RNA sequence: GUCAACAAGUACCGUAAGGGAAAGUUGAAAAGAACUUUGAAGAGAGAGUUCAAGAGGGCGUGAAACCGUUAAGAGGUAAACG
RNA sequence: GCGGUGAGCCUUGAAGCCUAGGGCGCGGGCCCGGGUGGAGCCGCCGCAGGUGCAGAUCUUGGUGGUAGUAGCAAAUAUUCAAACGAGAACUUUGAAGGCCGAAGUGGAGAAGGGUUCCAUGUGAACAGCAGUUGAACAUGGGUCAGUCGGUCCUGAGAGAUGG
RNA sequence: CCCAUAUCCGCAGCAGGUCUCCAAGGUGAACAGCCUCUGGCAUGUUGGAACAAUGUAGGUAAGGGAAGUCGGCAAGCCGGA
RNA sequence: GUUGGAUUGUUCACCCACUAAUAGGGAACGUGAGCUGGGUUUAGACCGUCGUGAGACAGGUUAGUUUUACCCUACUGAUGA
């Protein structure tokens, strides 16, 4: 017989199976559509989740309740060192999809990228790309390279550069870098190929990919929760207090006929550590790293034109479980997937941004830097010392 | 006495039995499948690392409910254990068989475990006490073991 | 092991009794 | 070896419990060949078997 | 075949009246494995007895279910069968 | 199984059992080779049956799968060193940390058990891990009364004799 | 000699059952509960490593306050003087 | 997408309030090794009516033990081939 009272179905069938992700980096599955009228530019970038803080800004939404007023927004710091471009790969259009045509690597690949090709760096003889690099200093192998560019110039429709991060600028335990294919939109294929040959072995800063206040997509792997029952994994109603053999369950898992459990019923299993792609995260600030300029370093990348304090984006005591951000960063609005220290893939959006919220020019007014390791009270170190006074452990 | 698989020449080989040994049959069987074919020195080193849990024993036939080990992909298999009692009685018997090779003058650095088998021995009976006044068997599963160490180099 | 005939008779009675309480005609 | 007999007789000849019998751990085999109550009394006079004092339960705070 | 070929109305069960089994076979002869060797021992390896230990103290013969091992063959519509 | 009969067969190997060996019969079944076995067996003519099994929630005995799975989770708790020993998470000694907390996890009895008591020895079984431990196994030892009980007395009641 | 979370009955070293005697200090009305001394024991027929789901036993919870459910079931509140 | 409630074991019914709307059904009258046990509901008991009576009531009332997954599959995750 029918259900007397109808209720919406728990969970989404469009995210099944709820398995652990087979990857850890976070995969672009769809780059933006290439039109050649544009200039030549990269479409994705790879940064790491540092932590969250919150900001103050003034809103320009004409006709709104928060118009010309100060709101507090929660932001996410993503630390983005410059990626090093070490390879080019070309794809051809086929009736079975898009197979990869030819791959060319650079002459000098660094050890943090060569560390990616090994499972045990410590026991290896470090031999990767050693017979390969000699054909950049050859003649019979040299002529093989420009035949592999020109054939890639006359057959390939999609070009993708192979870039990697540089983990020695990060405060993390990991030294093994992350490789990525980032495709190149804009221009003809011959135009986007010799662009990429100039970029080969070189560094790409993040402000040459993303601009101020554009909406981007963030790809990554969520925070893993392990094995969870149906009340946490699917948010089913708990059974009452007087239930024999337990209550954090789904009471009926199907009718008699079909004589089988369907795939749509909530079951227990893995929660979290799933690959997820969320869109329309607006960039609030592209921050500059610590640079040493006149002998002493300028460290004021959380200053505004309204604050003028000489403070970095780091809270007092550093970001909790992360470290400190000495490199370039991106300040996104809201929350993003993954733990701290998670590698995030952030690509340009697939849509045409026409809404008024997507085209809002922002202007930051205050960036919080209280300690997130407890209830912080003090924005800087020089503020806390000027308020508290001379303590006992100073005057020794 | 009377073994299965008499050796190909009973001059380059020695042997040992063991009867009514109180190990489990299923755990001793999978251990002996690991040891079959190994050189005598490799087998002794392996069989002492089962007791230290540095190299496992792949359970292949008798595996229902056996958990999955990280050391077991070394054997190309998924699930394994580390049977301590099965490894220790296979070290007493192996040391016995090694001294049988010195009594008849063989170089024990070239012996290879050619033949090995375990059989099921007659069961021993105890009892267990169940819910509504019932007695159930609480039997034991001992084993016979025999081996041939033919030397070859 | 020894099997007691009575233990079966007692258990049977419970099963029969359980059926009566759980079954309404 | 095992001094279970000697602990029992050393509480009987001495009128304490077994928790108050101290057997010398260093002289653990001169005690072991003492299977009779005359030999237990000799070791008490020697000092290998001492009775321990009672643990204190003072009435100072309730006074 | 008597419940009972045997330390059987025995062991055991029940307060009691009463109920009530299982269990035969080394070899002609104990000649029942001295001695050596590994092990803490059980257990083995040699050696020896005997026509025979493929007769080693619940041992004549030693089937099947079931199991181990070697050998050969095969294996995604459960096997099996005409 | 019995009466007859084959100057039947057999320790130069009977029965029985096993067999990728050979065959026969429509079939019930049979014959032969090989191996194992170690003392009896079979054909024809009649005679006589407790005479042929897949089933009976069949009877008794054995054995699987399940399965090295369920499990070995009631009552807060162990640790370090030494000794003996082939071997120590579990024995003993010491040290610590704890619990019963005098309506005890203490000290003695009545019923009931029947040697479990106590030594020494073992190390197979049993004590659902293990034991160098045991209420297990072996070998010895141990219960002393005019006064402590029984015994005596009658109680509820039981019970002969005369009838 | 045992007299019982191992000598007895319950098929067993079975959370059951099985008649009594003696009875310390503190708190307190108290042979209540809690902690200790005398005396006793080794956590009740195994250890080790982990800290997932589900349990079983115990806790807490913003803002509402029975709207839950057949039913205030369960828990909470109340508490001594 | 088709709700929160009062009464009722209710399915239904009816009413209050909200809402874009408060449509109708099925799946062993979907679903008990999923629960609950309120209706029915064995043994206790009370009343009415019936019966000489033991008893009966398709009448009312109150009290009344809800067992097992460790197997195969399906399903959910996890290794792996
Ligand atoms: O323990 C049992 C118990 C439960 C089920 C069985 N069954 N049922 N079918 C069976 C088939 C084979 C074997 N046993 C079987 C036996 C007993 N109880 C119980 N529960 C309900 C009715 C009767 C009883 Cl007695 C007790 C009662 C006391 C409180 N705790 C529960
Ligand atoms: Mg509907
Ligand atoms: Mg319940
Ligand atoms: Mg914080
Ligand atoms: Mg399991
Ligand atoms: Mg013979
Ligand atoms: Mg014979
Ligand atoms: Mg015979
Ligand atoms: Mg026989
Ligand atoms: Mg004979
Ligand atoms: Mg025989
Ligand atoms: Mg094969
Ligand atoms: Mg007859
Ligand atoms: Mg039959
Ligand atoms: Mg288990
Ligand atoms: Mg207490
Ligand atoms: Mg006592
Ligand atoms: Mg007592
Ligand atoms: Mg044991
Ligand atoms: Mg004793
Ligand atoms: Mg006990
Ligand atoms: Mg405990
Ligand atoms: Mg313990
Ligand atoms: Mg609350
Ligand atoms: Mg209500
Ligand atoms: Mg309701
Ligand atoms: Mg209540
Ligand atoms: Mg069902
Ligand atoms: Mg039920
Ligand atoms: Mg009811
Ligand atoms: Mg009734
Ligand atoms: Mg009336
Ligand atoms: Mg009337």
């Amino acid at each position: 017989s029918h259900r007397k009272f109808s209720a919406p179905r728990h969970g989404s069938l469009g995210f099944l199976p709820r398995k652990r992700s087979s990857r850890h980096r976070g995969k672009v599955k769809s780059f933006p559509k290439d039109d050649p009228s544009k200039p030549v530019h990269l479409t994705a970038f790879l940064g790491y989740k540092a932590g969250m803080t919150h900001i103050v800004r003034e809103v320009d939404r004409p006709g709104s309740k928060v118009n010309k007023k100060e709101v507090v927004e929660a932001v996410t710091i993503v630390e983005t060192p410059p990626m090093v471009v070490v390879g080019i790969v070309g794809y051809v259009e086929t009736p079975r999809g898009l197979r990869t045509f030819k791959t060319v690597f650079a002459e000098h690949i660094s050890d943090e990228c060569k560390r990616r090709f090994y499972k045990n760096w410590h026991k290896s003889k470090k031999k990767a790309f050693t017979k390969y690099c000699k054909k950049w200093q050859d003649e019979d192998g040299k002529k093989q390279l420009e035949k592999d560019f020109s054939s890639m110039k006359k057959y390939c429709q999609v070009i993708r550069v192979i870039a990697h991060t540089q983990m020695r600028l990060l405060p993390l335990r990991q030294k093994k870098a992350h490789l990525m294919e980032i495709q190149v939109n804009g221009g003809t294929v011959a135009e986007k190929l010799d662009w990429a040959r100039e970029r080969l072995e070189q560094q790409v800063p993040v402000n040459q990919v993303f601009g101020q206040d554009e909406m981007i997509d963030v790809i990554g792997v969520t925070k893993g929760k392990g094995y969870k029952g149906v009340t946490s994994r699917w948010h089913t109603k708990k059974l009452p207090r007087k239930t024999h053999r337990g209550l954090r369950k789904v009471a009926c898992i199907g009718a008699w006929h079909p004589a089988r459990v369907a795939f749509s019923v909530a079951r227990a299993g893995q929660k979290g550590y799933h690959h997820r792609t969320e869109i329309n995260k607006k960039i609030y600030k592209i921050g500059q790293g610590y640079l040493i300029k006149d002998g002493k370093l300028i460290k004021n990348n959380a200053s505004t034109d309204y604050d003028l304090s000489d403070k970095s984006i780091n809270p007092l005591g550093g970001f909790v479980h992360y470290g400190e951000v000495t490199n370039d960063f991106v300040m996104l609005k809201g929350c993003v997937v993954g733990t701290k220290k998670r590698v995030l893939t952030l690509r340009k959006s697939l849509l045409v941004q026409t809404k008024r919220r997507a085209l809002e020019k922002i202007d930051l007014k205050f960036i919080d830097t209280t300690s997130k390791f407890g209830h912080g009270r003090f924005q800087t170190m020089e503020e806390k010392k000027a308020f508290m006074g001379p303590l006992k452990k100073d005057r020794i | 006495v009377r073994y299965s698989l008499d050796p190909e020449n009973p001059t380059k080989s020695c042997k040992s039995r063991g009867s009514n040994l109180r190990v489990h049959f299923k755990n001793t069987r999978e251990t002996a499948q690991a040891i079959k074919g190994m050189h005598i020195r490799k087998a002794t080193k392996y069989l002492k690392d089962v007791t230290l849990q540095k190299q496992c024993v792949p359970f292949r036939r008798y595996n229902g409910g056996v958990g999955r080990c990280a050391q077991a992909k070394q054997w190309g298999w998924t699930q394994g254990r580390w049977p301590k009692k099965s490894a220790e009685f296979l070290l007493h018997m192996l040391k016995n068989a090694e001294s049988n090779a010195e009594l008849k003058g063989l170089d024990v650095d070239s012996l290879v475990i050619e033949h090995i088998q375990v059989n099921k021995a007659p069961k021993m009976r105890r009892r267990t006490y169940r819910a509504h006044g019932r007695i159930n068997p609480y039997m034991s599963s001992p084993c016979h073991i025999e081996m041939i160490l033919t030397e070859k180099e | 092991g020894l099997q007691i005939p009575a233990i079966l008779g007692i258990l049977g009675g419970i099963l029969a009794l359980l059926i009566l309480i759980l079954n309404p005609n | 070896s095992m001094l279970r007999l000697q602990k029992r007789l050393a509480s009987s000849v001495l009128r304490c419990g077994k928790k108050k019998v101290w057997l010398d751990p260093n002289e653990t085999n001169e005690i072991a060949n003492a299977n009779s109550r005359q030999q237990i009394r000799k070791l008490i006079k020697d000092g290998l078997i001492i009775r321990k004092p009672v643990t204190v339960h003072s009435r100072a705070r309730c006074r």
